[PDB]
């Protein structure tokens, strides 16, 4: 969770709506297991 | 050096002897000849049995025997032979016929769902091994016909299929076994995929937090580093091959370790995945005699 | 010389006048997990003093007719000392046990009470439903009884569908009235993994069974009771955040 | 690598504002800003990084994780954060 | 490269940007209870990761005419985390703390804080009844604020007769919303005895006093919070029974 | 060596280097010669307030100085020197007349009470020293007359006297100084009474637990180990000798150490033992002037 | 903004222990990813009458 500590202090003639870009990645200790079939893609028919 | 409390322990706090020591036995025990003794204050009969302890009186402190150089073998009592044995796990029943109209078969893969090798495997509460799977395929007649098959290995996360000719079947990631009906069965080795360090067969606790109910608590129990996926059967084909058919799934555990031993369950079976009885019809361990001094 | 006895640990002590001996469970001192076998990468905390002392359960009375008891762990402490705190605020729990039972009675009374552990010690629903969906399972109160401890319903299958007569394969004592009074167990820890949860998984449970009943004559005295006490030893925590009772 | 992470992944949020999480003057103090499950192979922000896409052909992970925070304001816009990962247990935090 | 600047305890971490120092307060880290000044004979308890780490108060909204708060420590952790529940089960507390304060603010802003420690800060009651019999006397919420933490009345005198000129004495550091947005304070446990109770006495005070009042035109951000962070360094308890509150 | 995370840190928590050495000055500091040095970069004047630290521009680096081999002093400036004065505590009131039938005063042991030496010791929080009393003793108009007169200490726990002539006078353990009106004052050495290891004049908490009011806290603050007994004075006859008598009392520190230094108090005294003041008249430290731009 | 991604790595941020992680890395080389056949085409051949 992203809390605020204290505030989001701008001076005049600023805009009061900023963005925070979120990135994530994998530390260096970072090690998988087993294969396996991922679930994001589908298909009904070949690709013709 | 100017607070030493903290020093005097974590110096010695490291490995603490705990000798235990065994040794290689290859054979069973010999004996040793032994003559009378009378004698007093050495008392090898008087045990007690409060101590936690087992009894240590063997044969020659107790009668006279003569000396016996024993060359039975103990290698058949060790785990590893012990389990080195295939025993049925799980049948599959795929009606590919007209009125059923799936084409493909699903088992969840969980070894206690038949009693013959899940009373072996549930004497020891923590296992670790390598299984040898061995899947056998006729008609539901016993015949062989020539019709390839799939067996597929879903394991957890992976999407299972959804129909005889899906995508899924594609295999590209999962291990896939490709077999006709009239070959020898298939047969692969399968390693330790537990996310845990052991397998165990007793779980007390649950799985994840929250308020737990006392009606109905079916999530007790169920650990899930026990669930190793799915295993899913079908027959290649685009169009339905009306027969009945039936795979029956053999394993073997080599390379085995147990850990904590256990009794072995008296009560008959009545849930897979939960080790239910009934209080009504309690099956004592001993069959009834008729008197105590009255042995058959 | 061997009859007398006194455990100490953090700012407890227990002594002991008839209980001979100290079963070590397994052989097996509890210790730190290594680093060799740790998964965690934090750093866990140990406050060993405490923690590491000798919290007294209440006291069962054996009746005549009693039918035996169990207690989870670490279930029974969990809302009691700083140990209850650290397993209510941390996520990762270790820790060996020192188990001591006490039933004192007089030299004209008799009994014995089998006084084991159970790694693992998961109850069953006593039941005949096949079906999984209707089948009876025990209650969360029934399987997680916290420090009241509970009773049991049918002690010759422990309520797990294995026979007591085996069930001193674990590590077990006897407490014979005509020859002890109190016994005592020293268990480390056993998982299969290096920590775990306090709150959701019990390592092991605690089992009292009054095998040979309680007999005396008329005029002694009635209220046998016993009493359990357990010193956590060599216990770690990890995984800090805000407290979660259950 | 990093990639970026679909943390604002609510509704008639379309386009590439769902890389995006907003932040604002609050008059309002302790206020939360965000939050999202820390499981690349669950559904949600992890579904569209390198990691939980990859971490979806295999079944089991291991191992530490990082999110960088990388914030676009302006220069003259300053500001404090408080970023906290709460192991397992009870659901997100109430309260700071 | 004297700007930046990065705290770690424990599990927790504190970035900050624009903070140039770190006072030590009276040149002297915070140390364990060394043997030759202890006087309780029992062995003290020492987690180091469980309660060392940085826990984070409520906001304070600073006003344009705001007065200026003070806390009391360790009173503010007595009911948070795993420090709370050690000071309420153990009689006999001690430790050291690492204070930081922030309060940001746009290039535009403009004021000054005071950020100091006061040690044994003793409040006054405010009235000219000099008889002891019906003099007024702050009352337990206004002397133990608690983790709310409470405000002035009078800064000017530190609610405490000594000016506040002064108290620059004291280990302290100033919020100037030109130059820096925070302040860090290192103390070690300052008291005239080896350990002391943590719910009857607090060993000092935190003071935040805003000396030049907030000052911004329009348009820009009204609402400038104040957080303050404590963190818990080389901690040790003793004495343990049962937990009372206060 | 099996988990070596516990070891790491505990040979690594010894004493850590503090370093701010003293040195021991005799004397006030001279000063050394300077010319001018136009230098970029190296700026002696710009501090930096905001770090806690006060500014160290010495007169060498700010302007061009001669050189002064100063002999000036600074022994009066050390905190021994500083108490090593004595000065008034308390004055206790004996009137043993015909009307008042009580024959002896009693004094709680408390310096709190007049602000001269109050102000003084309040500007350190924690203090140990040995105190050197000394009795003056007259009459109400400032006469010597030959009576006899005994001081008794009552330490934390004795029973204070209760008439002229009681039992407790006979000061079997009790110290007590026997001394004639017309003697030099009395005059002994006390030692650092405390049970702490410091007196303390501020002391932010209650003395017992409990549940604390909020209307009449009157428990708050006050210390225990400050409390030092009692002080008994009385005239050594059986029957009234009709006079009014006042002992003042005073002490000098000596051996004296001083730690937490304190603002000094601006608002008048209100209390014995309480800081109290009135928001009502806040007496500001700094007289005031007509501008600001007009120094007087 | 340097396009290099962060280096803070576990020791530099909390306190922690020593671990001899033995996980294994040998499934994730590309060589036993690729490894595993999956069906690439599939032909129809109707020889039939029509
Ligand atoms: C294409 C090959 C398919 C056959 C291989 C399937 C994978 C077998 C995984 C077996 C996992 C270990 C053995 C299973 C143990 C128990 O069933 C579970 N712990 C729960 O009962
Ligand atoms: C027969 C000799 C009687 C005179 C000697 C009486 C004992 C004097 C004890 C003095 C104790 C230290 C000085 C007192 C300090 C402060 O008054 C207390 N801390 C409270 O105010």
């Amino acid at each position: 969770t992203l809390w605020y500590q204290t505030n989001y202090v701008v001076p005049p003639e600023t805009p009061g709506e900023a963005y925070i870009i979120a990135m994530g990645a994998a530390q260096d200790n970072f090690t998988l297991k087993i294969c396996k079939d991922t679930d994001e893609v589908t298909q009904q028919a070949v690709l013709q | 050096d100017p607070v030493e409390d903290i020093i005097h322990d974590a110096l010695s706090s490291t490995v603490r002897r705990a000798i235990t020591s065994g040794q290689d036995v290859n054979t069973a025990a010999g004996t040793a000849p032994s003559s009378h003794r009378l004698e007093t204050g050495r008392v090898p009969a008087l045990q007690a049995a409060e101590t936690g302890a087992t009894s240590n009186a063997t044969d020659e402190n107790m009668i006279e025997t003569r000396c016996v150089m024993n060359r039975n073998g103990v290698l058949e009592a060790t785990i590893s032979h012990f389990f080195s044995r295939s025993g049925l796990v799980g049948v599959v029943n795929l009606t590919d016929g007209g009125t059923d109209t799936t084409g493909y078969a699903v088992w969840d893969i969980d070894i206690m769902g038949f009693v013959q090798l899940r009373r072996k495997c549930e004497m020891f509460t923590y296992m670790r091994f390598n299984a040898e799977f061995t899947f056998v395929t006729t008609t539901e007649n016993g015949e062989a016909r020539p019709f390839m098959l799939q067996y597929m290995y879903v394991p957890p996360g992976a999407p299972k299929p959804t129909g005889r000719d899906a995508f899924q079947w594609q295999t590209a990631t999962n291990p896939s076994v490709f077999v006709k009906l009239t070959d020898p069965p298939a047969q692969v080795s399968v390693p330790f995929m537990s996310p845990a360090s052991a397998y165990q067969w007793f779980y007390d606790g649950y799985p994840t937090f929250g308020q737990h109910p006392e009606t109905s608590n079916t999530t007790y129990g169920q650990c899930p580093n026990n669930m190793m996926g799915t295993f899913a059967v079908r027959v290649v084909s685009r169009v339905a091959s009306q027969l009945k058919l039936q795979t029956r799934v053999y394993m073997k555990l080599k390379h085995v370790r147990a850990w904590i031993p256990r009794p072995i369950r008296s009560q008959p079976y009545l849930l897979k995945n939960f080790p239910n009885y009934d209080s009504s019809k309690i099956t004592y361990s001993a069959r009834d005699r008729a008197s105590i001094k009255q042995a058959n | 010389s061997d009859r007398v006895a006194q455990l100490t640990v953090g700012n407890s002590s227990i002594t002991t006048q008839e209980a001979a001996n100290i079963v070590l469970a397994y052989g097996e001192w509890p210790e730190y997990c290594p680093d060799t076998d740790a998964t965690a990468v934090d750093k866990p905390t140990r406050p060993d003093v405490s923690v590491n002392r000798f919290y007294t359960l209440d006291s069962k009375m054996w009746q005549e007719n009693s039918t035996g008891w169990y207690w989870k762990f670490p279930d029974v402490l969990n809302k009691t000392g700083v140990f209850g705190q650290n397993a209510q605020f941390h996520y990762l729990y270790r820790s060996g046990f020192c188990l001591h039972v006490q039933c004192n009675a007089s030299k004209f009374h008799q009994g014995a009470l089998l006084v084991a552990v159970i790694p693992e010690f998961v109850l069953a629903g006593r039941g005949s439903n096949t079906k999984p969906n209707e089948a009876p399972h025990p209650g969360f109160n029934t399987t997680f009884p916290g420090t009241a401890g509970a009773s049991f319903n049918d002690p010759y299958v422990l309520d797990s569908g294995v026979p007591l007569s085996q069930s001193l394969i674990y590590p077990h004592q006897w407490i014979n009235l005509r020859t002890n009074n109190c016994a005592t167990i020293i268990v480390p820890y056993i998982n299969a993994v290096p920590f775990d949860s306090a709150i959701n998984h019990s390592n092991f449970g605690l089992i009292v069974v009054p095998v040979s009943p309680l007999k005396y004559s008329s005029g002694a005295t009635t209220a046998i009771p016993i009493t359990v006490t357990i010193a956590p030893l060599n216990s770690e925590f990890g995984g800090l955040r805000q407290a979660v009772s259950q | 690598v990093e990639t970026i992470l679909e943390v604002n992944n609510t509704t008639d949020a379309t386009g590439l504002n769902r890389l995006l999480i907003p932040v604002s003057a609050q008059n309002k103090a302790d206020e939360l800003c965000a939050a999202f499950m820390v499981d690349p192979g669950r559904i949600g922000p992890w579904q569209s990084t390198l990691v939980g896409q990859i971490c979806r052909y295999y079944t089991q992970w291991s191992g530490s994780l990082k999110v960088t925070f990388m914030f676009t304001g302006s220069f003259m816009a300053t500001g404090k954060m408080l970023i906290a990962y709460s192991p397992p247990g009870s659901a997100q935090p109430a309260n700071r």
